[PDB]
This record gives structure tokens, C-alpha cells and sequence, in this order.
RNA sequence: CAGACCUGAGUGUGGCAGGACCACCCGCUAAACUUAAGCAUAUUACUCAGCGGAGGAAAAGAAAACAACCGUGAUUCUCUCAGUCAGCGGCGAGCGAAGAGGGAUUCAACUCGUUGCCGAAUCGGGUCUUAUAUGACCUCGAACUGUGGCACCAUUUUUGU
RNA sequence: CCAAGAGAGUAGCACUGUUUGGGAAUGCAGUGUCAAGCCGGCAGGUAUUUGUCUGCCAAGGUUAAAUAUAGAGUAGGAAG
RNA sequence: GCGCAAGCUCAAAUGAAAUACCACCACUCGGAACGUUGCUUCACUUAUCGAAUGAAGAGACCAAUGGUUGUUUUGCGCAGU
């Protein structure tokens, strides 16, 4: 993402103690086009979403959703963590269902 | 087309159409399609164009089809398919089983 | 609650008061605050002093040693004096605890007994929010009770609803609403979870129903 | 590229919709013989992206392999031994099912070269992989200078040497140096290396 | 109103395969003896045996590396580190590496699938020309998509549209 | 006048086993489970959350040469 | 203090621990609504599964019918686009 790449780092000026080996002359890196990496390349979203829509949801997704619908929302602590695996993922699902509902609701 | 080798290949399409808010028809058979192109069967189809002369009928149709497909789609998105036992079993609930007579055979008379 | 997104008229309390019936009887308006959802055996509750501009609260008791200066002088100018012995007698029965919290808004206590007043009456005074403040032998009594007189008390407990009085109808619609606004401004500025556990707030007249603030 | 749809769609495994698709397939195989030629994949998206590109020489197979794990076969399940590799369902099975699968395809005929293969389905019983196999004899194919590499001597099989990426998975290939390590010169070779002997020219 | 298409047969038609060999390889799989003065963990050994299966070698190979630089730049291999301050481990027995450096060898690097690719598929098989392509034509493999182009290093990002 | 077209029951996670010098996990295999707003994904050898910061961009696809030959290799030398 | 009244208050008072203006943290049942979703009936017959056979009469035959099997031009109702 481009929030990580721009006029970086005029490293300074001498070894050790917060500055280190040489006052950089920080060359023009990184024109690194692999920051193309998804983004919202519109295509991605577009497709994903259509189909996303097309398929409805998962059992679980719904399941957690219920929890929200009540508000058992420390729950899914587990579901998201265990079911999805890892803490990020957890987060990821969390948005994912939630959003869909919330806006879905209007 | 609703008859195609992975239907999965095309499954996203009505939906897509709907997404692109375009006219989309649920059309029968690959074969005839094949035939207008002279291939053994044929896969997906659309008109960009024609000549205007032909349009009016097309227009009439398009509306209906979409009406039968897009406008209602959502409803169709409610409406499930499937479920179906044998005949025999229909006949059964109609018969020996659940409708011999008054019921299965319960009260007709009063 | 209390507000509206473009900030035009802004809006709940103003509709509730404007619609509110007028009457010749002297209607208090009291605030009903309802708490919901908390971290119980993790939390220390709220025993807090909410200060409300214009509440009809001013009355008060002076704890001194019994001698002429100024305990005798405070009796002749008709101030309640509660000596060290009398303060111990006041504390016990359930008849008296209610009339002390209900009939006093300010407490004053003498310089020569300063350790002893926390040791004795402090638990009652805690929930009240108007703890005994120091009174010297040269003190001016009416000039010392300032914000204690504006205090109304919040005592959370496991209370999911306590009622407080935010003023009377003799206090303007701006004063009763400014007191519920001030109250929330104190609650927000005093409670760790701010307004997260604030389910509902209402104002209600003596012969009016409660009206919710949105 | 429609596959873009296709793919995502294809990710939706865990759903009813799929499970229809799956289910038909699950009767179909369940009805069906063990290994079959296909006139096209049932999962083109992987196929084309694992490289299928529409002409002869490209051959499709669907293949059925029992899933589960396995027992260490022993007559009468008895090991003498010291404890260690014990248990009927002991040693777990290093090689992968896909790989076996491919390999079994590799064994299955006296030709085919697995170009690759992907899982299509699994049930309580069988895994199905749809296997992209190639013959390297079609004159067009042979003619084909893009793929003709396939023709060559190293290709007197492949799959059992462990040449699919997956095979290569069990074969362990990762370039992450300190998670690349040992297998990088095979399992063995490196062993040979690492436990070398005192070849010191001089001393 | 009427006969397909689709698939699965059976031919015919042209290939292929087997088994060898198997020093080395490439996979796969996979002992115990031993030692620990016992011995089960451990070790042996990720070895033996077994099995599959290649080549002239194979294998490997072009970043989801290394790093923590004043930086590095496919793989391989060698020397090296280091039998180590990495370390595993009845933590014992016994085990135990990588990175860099020096260095050999190398001018080594490469495609597709998600980008308009598109005036009767640009294809391929066959046929037939041309002495091959090409030409040409069918076949009919092929629009469920082969071509070409383009391939997150670019294209100039972007804006000089 | 803008685009900007990079691999899934795979990755991952649990679990089991097996496996590793690789240590609160070096892999693999099974089984279950099972990912991408793309402020992403992967890696950064003490578990974690939590946040930065640092390096890459996997999961399709091909690739001399330098190496081997290790016992049973075959054509043609050189030897001790 | 309250109100139309006025009762209890308050401001009595005791005990083990106290209330009108009355805001409420203390059990228990109780429900539909609250649509969902969890375990459960027992419904069923299509996955599976047992058997059986060179797969040799399933169902549609019973009373004056069915087919709520329909499918369905066609109709009405509704409702909607």
C-alpha cells in the first residue's frame, strides 16, 4: 500500500546511538510497482462483491451475525479466532460480516 | 444459456447482468445457439446490435424478459428450487399413505 | 442524547419542555438516569458530586466543639450545631439517615476536630457528595458552602436507575435542562466509561410523566 | 478475464450452492469407476491457470483416491521393534495424497505426463483431483515449440520423482533461506554433503 | 410439427507402453545390530533392507532470500564458518547448523492465467500447393477460446491526451 | 488525461502424527477447520496482544554452465 | 410534600431491619412478540445403508373416484412490479 512508500529516510550521520553508519544519500527508491498489490483495483472489488452477493453468506457468518444481532460480541472471540484462525483474521471476519449486515439492513 | 457444462461458468452472470443492470434472459439450450453459429452447441450470447428495423420486437421482448428475469430476480432470489420424491410417493400421500380416502383413511363422514 | 446533528434547536429536552403541561402546583422536575452494562467486580462504582446551577439546595449543618466561640453564637443566630457527642447519636437509626441526606445540602466542620470528622460521619457524607468542609473560629458560614449547595448526588451501586432532582418548575426550562446537561457533563467528566453505560435519561414533573431525552 | 470471477466464485467452497454442485459430483463419482478421462475439466480455472490451453495433447483426467490416512501395514499388525514407529496408524505418511494421486496416474498409464493436477472434491472417502495430463506424442504437440520441453529425457516420468509443485511441496521446496534449508539439495544430497568425510587434499 | 444436439459405447486409423540396464540419479519408502558399559528416550538413521521411477548425469534454479549494511542481488558447487558464543539433547550418551567472506562456475535466465485481442479463429489437424513455410482448401480440434498484445522491473507513474 | 488486468479447501488455524540442530514448533502428511478492507499479503529464530518500523510478494508454469558417479555402470586414454 | 380528593406522610415511631411527593440495584414465574438460532418430537423419503435379482408386473383399479400430481390455458382474490 502507498501509505508505506514516499521521500523516506534521510538517515544520518554516524554509527550507533540512534543514527548509524553514514548520513545516507538515500537513493530514489522505491518505484516498486508491486504496490499495485490489490488496493482497491476496482476489478477486485467489483467482482468479488458481485459474486459475494451472489452467494449469500456462510453458516457461520450468519452465526456470528446472530451474536451481533443480540450483541454477544466478545463472543466470536472464539469463532473468529478459532474458526478463522488468527487474530487478524478474526478482525477481518468481524468487519466483513458486520458490515454486510449493517449496511444490508438499510 | 441454462444448459452449460459448468453452469458455474456462467452462474454469476444473471447476477452480473443485474449488476450491470442490463437486460438478461434465461434462455434454453446450447444446441440451437450452436446452430446459429453453426457449432455443435454454443456458450453465451448477447446483442450489441442488429438494425433498428428489428429493434421494436426486441424491445418488447426485452422488457418482458427482464421483467421475467431482472425485475423479479430478487424474488427469484427468494424462491428456491427443487424438492421432489417419486411419483409413487405422491400417489402415496394421495393414497394408501395419506389420502386413501378421507385422509390416509380418516373421517370423511359427519 | 441531548443533541441533534445540524445543531438546530437541538432538540430533545426543548421539545419535552415546550410540550410539557403548565400547572399552578409547584412541580419539581426530577431526572431519572438509568445505567446499563458494566464490569462489576472490576469496578469501584460512582459516588459522585454533580453540581447543578440553580437547584433548590442550600441548607446545612455546622459541627463544632461546645464553647462560646462560635458554637453558642451559631445557636443564637439559629444554626444547627452538632458537637462530637451529638454527631455519634445522629448516625445510627434508619429514620434519621434519610432526613439527613434529604434535608441537608452542605456540611461544615470545626478546625480543632479535623481528624475526627472523617473518622465518624464520612460514609453517609460520601454518597451525599457534600462532604464536611473546614470551619475556622473566624469563618463566615454563608460564604463557605458554595458548590455543595449546587451539588446533587449520584450513587451508582448496581443501580440501573436512580432518581435525582434537577430542579423545579420555578427554575427555568433552561435551568432544569441546563442542570440535566450539566449533570451529563459532570457524569461524563467523572465516570470512566463516560456515557457507554448510560441507557436512558428522563425528566419528569411532580404531576407529569417522565419524558425521555434523545 | 472471466476467470477472475470464476476464481472467486471458486473460492466459495463452503456453501450450499457449491454443495449442490458438489453433491451432484458426489453422486456422480459415487456412481462412477475409478479414474476417468474427461472431455474438459470440471474446474477449468485452476486448469487453465495451472496451465491448460485448449488443444490436443492436453488430456484431462479425473481421479479418485481414497482419502483418510493409512495403517502401517504389518502382518497382523505386530511390530517387534523398539517402540518407536509403532501403532497401526503410526507413521503418518510423508507423501501427500495429491502426490500419490498424480503418481498413481503416473503409474496408470504408459504415457501421460502430469502437467499438474488439482483437487476438485473430496468426500468421506475419496478425493478427487482433476488431473491435467499430457501426452507428448501429438504431432502438433511435438510441433509445438512452446511445450516441447515436455518431450524430453527427464520426462520419462516426472510425478514420481516428485515433480509437481505439490509433489514438490512434500518435496519441501521453499526458498526462505532458514526455512528453505535442508531439503534444498533434496533430502539426501545434502545429507551426503553434510556428513561428508575427510577429503582433505593435503592435511 | 419435426428432427436434432449431448454423451457413452464399437470399429477403423496412427502412435505409445511394457521389459532391460538400473555404477551414479531422481523420487518413494524404510530395519535392526550398535551405543549409551543396563536400558526404554536417545543413538544407530532420517542409514540397511524394500519399492517406484529417470538421465547423461540427474538433482537445482531466478525472492512471499538475506539482512540490520558505508550494504547484499537464480541456482549449483567449493573452500570457508564451526564441530562453533547458533544450538539440540535420559540435556546425558550423544548430537549440531546457517549467514556472511574467499572462491570456482557462469555475458542465464524464463510463460502463463486476472488489461480491447478481435469487419466469418487471427488456430490447429488433415488435405493439397510451393521444393516448406507459405499458398490453398477442407477437416473440423478450436470462440467454453487458440492466436496476437500487454504481463505490477513497466508502458512515462504521472500528467504533454 | 485513464488504466494501471500477479496463483485457494490453498494459504492460514486447530488437531494428530511424523519429522527437524530449528528451540512456546524445521518441514510434511492426514483429518478437521479454513484467509485477503485488499490502510494488502508473506517474512523479520521467546508465546501473546498491541503498534510501528525493516525485507520480500508465495501458493500454476520452464530454465546451460560449473557438480556427481559412491562400488554392479560403457566407449577410448593415463598410471601407480 | 403531593394531589381531584386526601392518605400516608413529612416532622411520630419501634424493631433485628422505616414510608407519602415516589426514582429505584434485591428472587421467582409469566408470556407472545422476536425474528432468528440452539437441542428435541416424530414427520418423511431421495444421501447413505442392508438385501435381492439373466434388476420380469412400482405406480396409476376403485368407487362412482384421485391425482393438494398436477402441469395448467383459463378465473377470481390479493399483491406487486
Amino acid at each position: 500500500a502507498a501509505t508505506k512508500r514516499e521521500a523516506p529516510v534521510p538517515r544520518t550521520g554516524i554509527i550507533a546511538g540512534f543514527n548509524k553508519g553514514y548520513k545516507t544519500t538515500r537513493r530514489a527508491r522505491r518505484p516498486s510497482s508491486n504496490d499495485r498489490y490489490a488496493l482497491p483495483h476496482k476489478k477486485l472489488r467489483a467482482v468479488k462483491a458481485i459474486i459475494s452477493d451472489l452467494v449469500g453468506f456462510s453458516p457461520m457468518e450468519r452465526r456470528v451475525q446472530e451474536l451481533l444481532r443480540v450483541g454477544k460480541d466478545k463472543r466470536a472471540l472464539k469463532f473468529c479466532k478459532k474458526r478463522l484462525g488468527s487474530i487478524k483474521a478474526a478482525k477481518k471476519r468481524r468487519a466483513k460480516v458486520e458490515e454486510a449486515l449493517r449496511q444490508q439492513t438499510k | 444459456a441454462n444448459n452449460v457444462d459448468p453452469i458455474e461458468l456462467v452462474l454469476w452472470m444473471p447476477t452480473l447482468c443485474r449488476a450491470n443492470k442490463i437486460p438478461y434472459a434465461i434462455v434454453k439450450d446450447k444446441a440451437r445457439l450452436g446452430d446459429a453459429i453453426g457449432r455443435k452447441t454454443a456458450t453465451c450470447v448477447a446483442f450489441t446490435d442488429v438494425n433498428a428495423e428489428d429493434q421494436a420486437a426486441l424491445k418488447n421482448l426485452t422488457r418482458s424478459v427482464n421483467a421475467r428475469f431482472l425485475a423479479r430476480s430478487d424474488v427469484i432470489r427468494r424462491q428456491w428450487g427443487g424438492l421432489q420424491l417419486s411419483l409413487r410417493s405422491r400417489a402415496e400421500l394421495r393414497k394408501k399413505r395419506a389420502r386413501t380416502a378421507g385422509n390416509d383413511a380418516a373421517a370423511k363422514a359427519a | 442524547m441531548s443533541k441533534i446533528p445540524p445543531a438546530l434547536l437541538s432538540e430533545a429536552i426543548q421539545n419535552v419542555l415546550k410540550d410539557r403541561k403548565e400547572r399552578k402546583f409547584k412541580e419539581s422536575i426530577d431526572l431519572q438516569v438509568n445505567l446499563k452494562n458494566y464490569d462489576p467486580q472490576k469496578d469501584k462504582r460512582f459516588s459522585g458530586s454533580v453540581r447543578l446551577p440553580h437547584v433548590c439546595r442550600p441548607r446545612m449543618t455546622v459541627c463544632l466543639l461546645c464553647d462560646l466561640v462560635h458554637e453558642d453564637i451559631a445557636k443564637k443566630n439559629d444554626v444547627p450545631t452538632m458537637n462530637q457527642e451529638e454527631l455519634k447519636k445522629l448516625n445510627k437509626n434508619k429514620k434519621l439517615v434519610k432526613k439527613m441526606c434529604n434535608q441537608y445540602d452542605a456540611f461544615l466542620c470545626s478546625e480543632s476536630i479535623i481528624k475526627t470528622v472523617p473518622r465518624l460521619v464520612g460514609p453517609h457524607m460520601h454518597r451525599v457528595g457534600k462532604f464536611p468542609t473546614v470551619c475556622a473560629q473566624n469563618e463566615s458560614l454563608p460564604d463557605k458552602v458554595l458548590e455543595l449547595q449546587s451539588t446533587v448526588k449520584f450513587q451508582l451501586k448496581k443501580v440501573l436507575c436512580l432518581g435525582t432532582c434537577v430542579g423545579h418548575v420555578d427554575m427555568t426550562e433552561d435551568q432544569v435542562r441546563q442542570n440535566v446537561v450539566m449533570a451529563i457533563n459532570f457524569l461524563v467528566s467523572l465516570l470512566k466509561k463516560n456515557w457507554q453505560n448510560l441507557k436512558s435519561a428522563y425528566i419528569k414533573s411532580t404531576m407529569g410523566k417522565s419524558q425521555r431525552i434523545y | 478475464g472471466s476467470f477472475m470471477y470464476l476464481n472467486e466464485l471458486w473460492k466459495k467452497k463452503s456453501s450450499d450452492v457449491m454443495r449442490f454442485i458438489q453433491r451432484v459430483r458426489a453422486w456422480e463419482f459415487r456412481h462412477q469407476h475409478t479414474i476417468v478421462r474427461l472431455r474438459r475439466p470440471t474446474r477449468p480455472e485452476k486448469a487453465r491457470m495451472v496451465g491448460y490451453k485448449t488443444k490436443q495433447g492436453y488430456v484431462v483426467f479425473r481421479v479418485r483416491v481414497r482419502r483418510g490416512g493409512r495403517k502401517r501395514p504389518v502382518h497382523k499388525g505386530i511390530t517387534y521393534g523398539k517402540p518407536n514407529t509403532a501403532g497401526v496408524l503410526g507413521r503418518k505418511l510423508n507423501k501427500n495424497n495429491r502426490v500419490v494421486a498424480e503418481q498413481r496416474l503416473g503409474k496408470k498409464y504408459g504415457n501421460l505426463r502430469v502437467l499438474n493436477s488439482y483437487w476438485v472434491n473430496a468426500d468421506s472417502t475419496f478425493l478427487w483431483y482433476e488431473v491435467v495430463a499430457v501426452d507428448p506424442m501429438h504431432r502438433a504437440i511435438r510441433r509445438d515449440p512452446r511445450i516441447n520441453w515436455i518431450v524430453n529425457a527427464v520426462h520419462k516420468h516426472r510425478e514420481q520423482r516428485g515433480l509437481t509443485s505439490a509433489g514438490r511441496k512434500h518435496r519441501g521446496l521453499r526458498q526462505k533461506g532458514h526455512k528453505a534449508s535442508k531439503l534444498r539439495p533434496s533430502r539426501r544430497a545434502a545429507w551426503r554433503r553434510n556428513n561428508r568425510m575427510v577429503f582433505l587434499r593435503k592435511r
